């Protein structure tokens, strides 16, 4: 693992990147599902639908 | 007046959550966080132009 963590850094590979990037997206579909369950409480499910 | 008391509450009457929210609010006991009110009038004037 330190080899890897040398070799990523004289690289100038962000490891965590990916994960970083995923971790933004779930935010933006935790708050896209909050809209969207707002919506649904509001409209209802048989009028969404 | 004497006895009088005024209860402003924020309020969208264009959504039903608000509604709910709202009636609940003014129904349940003071203990629950309501207002243990049961409604003798209703004046729903709100309107938008």
């Amino acid at each position: 693992r330190q080899q890897l963590q040398v070799l990523a850094r004289y690289l100038k590979m962000d490891l965590d990147n990916g994960e970083r990037k995923f971790l933004k997206e779930k935010d933006t579909v935790a708050e896209l599902q909050a809209q969207l369950d707002y919506l649904n409480a509001e409209l209802g499910e048989f009028f969404v639908n | 007046a004497k006895g009088s008391t005024l209860i402003v509450v924020p309020f969208n009457q264009g959504s039903k959550q608000d509604v709910e929210a709202l009636i609940e609010f003014i129904y349940d006991t003071e203990k629950n966080g309501g207002l243990g009110w049961d409604l003798d009038a209703i004046i729903p004037f709100a309107a938008i132009p």
